[PDB]
RNA sequence: UACCUGGUUGAUCCUGCCAGUAGUCAUAUGCUUGUCUCAAAGAUUAAGCCAUGCAUGUGCAAGUAUGAACCAAUGAACUGUGAAACUGCGAAUGGCUCAUUAAAUCAGUUAUAGUUUGUUUGAUGGUAUACUCGGAUAACCGUAGUAAUUCUAGAGCU
RNA sequence: UGAUUCAUGAUAACUCGACGGAUCGCACGGCCGCCGGCGACGCAUCAUUCAAAUUUCUGCCCUAUCAACUUUCGAUGGUAGGAUAGGGGCCUACCAUGGUGGUGACGGGUGACGGAGAAUUAGGGUUCGAUUCCGGAGAGGGAGCCUGAGAAACGGCUACCACAUCCAAGGAAGGCAGCAGGCGCGCAAAUUACCCAAUCCUGACACGGGGAGGUAGUGACAAUAAAUAACAAUACCGGGGUCUGGUAAUUGGAAUGAGUACAAUCUAAAUCCCUUAACGAGGAUCCAUUGGAGGGCAAGUCUGGUGCCAGCAGCCGCGGUAAUUCCAGCUCCAAUAGCGUAAUUUAAGUUGUUGCAGUUAAAAAGCUCGUAGUUGGACCUUGGGCCGCGACCC
């Protein structure tokens, strides 16, 4: 036996049954250019991962309000739907979990959230500052673009200490073209 | 830079008569603070009288740099130490010599040994 | 197989122990003793994994063959020694007593108990029986055997055993309405009150048990353990006291700390 | 995502299948392949055949030292540390494979008032030269045999 | 105890009883030679624990072109034994004639070890389950044993069958379905590495050992994250002169990791990662591919070649001189560090229990009776109030 065996590991996203549907394509592309995303794969997982919530919200509702798993599994799906800042306050039911579109999840990526923060110039430039480890979320500094951000991490993104746009020192090709002159 | 030690997770196990605790190193400008420095800072730290009573291992630099996570351990002797410390550990901090051997080389030899009978034994 | 097993696969470690599931290909298998392998606790995950002393296998022999610890009032140098419910676990350098009781979650916890409240045990009674020369003898679930015991003890009573004595110096008769604590089952580490017995002939007999604050649980006279006479247990409880809480009452209790 | 599309006719509506469309902790194969983490891996056919090496040995204060063994001491049975060997224990676990096997294995659920169980834990133990019995044997030692093997005989000790 | 002529006591005897300590360590004090502590090892009994063995009920794929099977020589039961750790046709002697079967016995097939589970799933379902957890079984095929608490053990023995090794021909030695590795077989699968540091097991044992197990190597099985550029200015195209957008191997400075590497960290020792000096981008050649472009099905009725040939084409089709389909170039499309090709699920309400059909598309037996099976008319304590959703009363 190898212990490493053990380590559960899944699949984070299916692929389209119609692979070759022109409206279908239409969309995926417009959410694609308008969150800067690197192929369609990152919008298959968003919705892989919507339709898991969607799934859970709807097999709470198709039970009875004092179920006490109702009770319990809907005050935690509405907890994380608000920690991630993908529900409003007055959208405390699980009504409206089911609601939800993968631009609400997309709108929480550290991408998105460092570009409508005036960080970065456009969204591409937003991937690239944070895949160059220019951002700190709190003093974490994330190089991954995907990081879903929570609303008490918002006020906390930041150009990381390390990082010239931060406080830091200059980078090799200031450098060089300084020792050039 | 300001190298600052943290250490968490602390008890003083008797048992063993060492102290245990997590060691957080925030080192902002540097790579990582080395074993030997962390020891130096210790001693000074928790007034060790002999500095080879200290052991910390299992470091880790966190993503993104300017800060590692170890353990540490005090013994309150040398003796204590030698006694409950694992010989890697020692041959680390130079108490022990390490023992160049081959795994293979003695099973072979003891198959070979255990194929005779006697004092010849040794001279085969 | 054609002998017996030596090794306890991690995956096949009772679940209470909490092992992790990539800690290794194996768990300590228990040795024989007071209590059955798989309601025990051995000292091995006692001592590294619970009471964080030792960091490792080799720490743990460590620990024990310097024989300061104390099962019950022995010193025990196996480190899969089966120590079990209601054991006293001492470690006379430290000065520190261990009752291993259950949580309500059905996991043992080393409850810290006084100097002078270690020095007896609870025992329930297996069966009472003669013995050679027509002696009566009491024999306990932990192993114990008692020669000329209180005839007014019968099978399933508590008694209350002096370890420095070693002799019977109280006892329970199992009755409705002595506080009780839950070993076995989904109940385990619940207790409250006996209200009524349901014998059924040929089966096992079924016990009606009522928490303090008035939930009713129901379980095997097997996985049932009298720990007080009347409402009032003999030795001293874990901080939930017996009282299960549902997973609302838990969240409850978990935001309301956040919150503070 | 509780989904269909092309194909029988001059055209139509059907039945109906063919084909397409998606998945596979599903295998192989092809092309390609920068970084991180994770990770299966001679099962399918041959439970076919295997060179070589390794996979099981083991010593505490506490069974037995007189190595012609080592360190330290220097009229005493036995200093200590101890190889070897006897004695004790283990090698019935683990690992591997899925050939046989279809109420059989196995699963849940029973039973032993139908039995064995080294070990652990607890308790128990009375009517059968003694200031302590006898004979061997290993290691050791030296005569060997055989092409040869932890193949093997005889002699002297304890 | 649900239940025992049970636990257990007493008595009479019995047995040529492997039982009832001729063992070891440390400390060694108290009384006048005698007593004396803490241990270790060992014997026996019961209990407990670790377990096994046997055992109750229910439950398994396809096949009737398998309808009878079992019973000399155990088949079903009974009696008395023997044997076993113990129940039992387990075996023996005698006796009886039973036992199973369309609610499918018996037989055959399985490219059948069982389960936990796995894939796909609106629900229902279909298919898989050699493999790390549990159970079983085997160690070339059979068979038989010794030791031992525990084995019908195979990194134990004995024999036969089949292979096969060394030989001085007299003999001797065998069992990788352990780890690695090698032949062979194949569509199909890695190093003859390091180590007990972790997990844990084992021994006389804190110490030895562990191809259990871990570490590294190979490894696009599978899975996760994630680069291959970003910005600005000129010029163009714009759109909404101005404002604002997209374009250029243009022009500029910024940014950075792939890589290299001090070092530290990692580590049993190494290594990788994480961290980090110095270095490391312009055609940022530090150059992304795999399939396609008639329809299904996203994307060309562009150019050259071939001319029912070569070829493509899952299917429908294309190709005979103007080929949107072949061979190429250009361009475009999909997915993207991946994608193409060659059992099973979905699609399939094309197996239908949910949920399909049977006048004419495939499909009502020629007709009736009839056993099993399946399915079977209505009828029997209702009201009522009170207390208070429980209870009560009439
Ligand atoms: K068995
Ligand atoms: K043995
Ligand atoms: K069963
Ligand atoms: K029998
Ligand atoms: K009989
Ligand atoms: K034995
Ligand atoms: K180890
Ligand atoms: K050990
Ligand atoms: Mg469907
Ligand atoms: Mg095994
Ligand atoms: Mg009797
Ligand atoms: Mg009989
Ligand atoms: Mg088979
Ligand atoms: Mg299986
Ligand atoms: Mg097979
Ligand atoms: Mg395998
Ligand atoms: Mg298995
Ligand atoms: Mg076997
Ligand atoms: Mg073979
Ligand atoms: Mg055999
Ligand atoms: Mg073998
Ligand atoms: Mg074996
Ligand atoms: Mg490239
Ligand atoms: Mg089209
Ligand atoms: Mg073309
Ligand atoms: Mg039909
Ligand atoms: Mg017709
Ligand atoms: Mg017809
Ligand atoms: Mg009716």
């Amino acid at each position: 036996v190898h212990v490493n065996f053990y380590r559960n590991y899944g699949k984070t996203f299916k692929k389209p049954r119609r692979p070759y549907e022109k409206e279908r394509l239409d969309a995926e592309l417009k959410l694609v250019g308008e969150y800067g995303l690197r192929c369609k794969r990152e919008l298959w997982r968003v919705q892989y991962a919507l339709s898991r919530i969607r799934n859970a919200a709807r097999h709470l509702l198709t039970l009875d309000e004092k179920n006490p798993r109702r009770i319990f599994e809907g005050a935690a799906l509405l907890r994380r739907m608000n920690r991630y800042g993908l529900l409003a306050e007055g959208q405390d039911k699980l009504d409206y979990v089911l609601a939800l579109t993968a631009e609400n999840f997309l709108a929480r990526r550290l991408q998105t959230l460092v570009f409508k923060a005036g960080m970065a110039k456009s969204i591409h430039h937003a991937r690239v500052l944070i895949r160059q480890r220019h951002i700190r979320v709190g003093r974490q500094i994330v190089n991954v673009p995907s990081f879903m951000v929570r609303v008490e991490s918002e006020k906390h993104i930041d150009f990381s200490l390390t990082s010239p746009f931060g406080g830091g020192p200059a980078g090799r090709v200031k450098r060089k073209n300084q020792k050039k002159a | 830079t300001a190298v600052t030690l943290r250490t968490r997770k602390f008890m003083t196990n008797r048992l063993l008569a060492r102290k245990q605790f997590v060691l957080e190193v925030i080192h902002p400008g540097r790579a990582n603070v080395s074993k030997a420095e962390l020891k130096e800072r210790l001693a000074k730290v928790y007034e060790v009288k002999d500095p080879n009573c200290i052991f910390v291992f299992k470091f880790r630099t966190h993503f993104g740099g300017g800060k590692s996570s170890g353990f540490g351990l005090i013994y309150d002797n040398l003796e204590s130490a030698k006694k409950f410390e694992p010989k890697y550990r020692l041959i680390r901090n130079g108490l022990a010599t390490k023992v160049e051997k081959s795994r293979k080389q003695i099973k072979e030899r003891k198959n070979r040994t255990k194929k005779i009978r006697g004092v010849k034994k040794t001279k085969a | 197989a054609r002998g017996l097993k030596k090794h306890l696969k991690r995956l096949n470690a009772p679940s209470h122990w909490m092992l992790d599931k990539l800690g290794g290909a194996f768990a300590p298998k228990p040795s024989s003793g007071p209590h059955k392998a798989r309601e025990c606790l051995p000292l091995i995950l006692i001592l590294r994994n619970r009471l964080k002393y030792a960091l490792t296998y080799r720490e743990v022999q460590s620990i024990l063959m310097q024989r300061h610890i104390m099962v019950d009032g022995k010193v025990r140098t196996d480190k899969t020694y089966p120590a079990g419910f209601m054991d006293i676990i001492s470690i006379p350098k430290t000065g520190e007593n261990y009752r291993l009781l259950y949580d309500t979650k059905g996991r043992f916890r080393l409850h810290s108990v006084r100097d002078e409240d270690a020095k007896f045990k609870l025992c329930k009674v297996r069966s009472v029986q003669f013995g050679q020369k027509g002696i009566p003898y009491l024999n306990t679930y932990d192993g114990r055997t008692i020669r000329y015991p209180d005839p007014l003890i019968k099978a399933n009573d508590t008694i209350k055993l002096d370890l420095e004595t070693n002799k019977i110096v109280d006892f329970i008769k199992f009755d409705v309405g002595n506080v009780v604590m839950v070993t076995g089952g989904r109940n385990t580490g619940r207790v409250g009150v006996i209200k009524n017995r349901e014998k059924h002939k040929g089966t096992f007999e079924t016990i009606h048990v009522e928490d303090a604050q008035g939930h009713q649980f129901a379980t095997r006279l097997g996985n049932v353990f009298t720990i007080g006479k009347g409402t009032k247990p003999w030795v001293s409880l874990p901080k939930g006291k017996g009282i299960k809480l549902t997973i609302i009452e838990e969240q409850r209790k978990r935001d309301a700390a956040a919150q503070a």
